[PDB]
């Protein structure tokens, strides 16, 4: 039961670690042209204007 | 004036479009995304009122 817990946080750091260079511009755009594009396919797929 | 349904032109109206325009003719048509950013400030056009 313990040692989990550890081993869950650092994992978390991980993810900060990752997201942190995620952000960067430079990624950020990157993401840009991806969701447009994921949305330009997706726009004839899509239809609900769930919010 | 002029009354649309909107939801085509394309089918309806390729007698517009910037795609169209490009003569590129027959598509609902994607842009990727893609790119980067504009605005102006002025015209130039002739005369709106000329006459």
């Amino acid at each position: 039961l313990a040692i989990d817990g550890r081993r869950m946080q650092n994992a978390v750091t991980l993810l900060r670690k990752i997201e942190m260079i995620g952000t960067t511009g430079i990624g950020a755009s990157a993401v840009h042209l991806a969701q447009s594009r994921i949305v330009d396919q997706m726009a004839g797929r899509g239809l609900i204007d769930d919010s | 004036g002029f009354n649309l349904k909107v939801k085509d032109l394309n089918g309806s109206a390729r007698g517009l479009t910037q795609a169209f325009a490009i003569g590129e003719l027959k598509n609902q048509l994607s842009v990727g995304a893609l790119q980067l950013p504009l605005q102006f400030t002025r015209t130039f056009s002739a005369s709106m009122t000329s006459e």
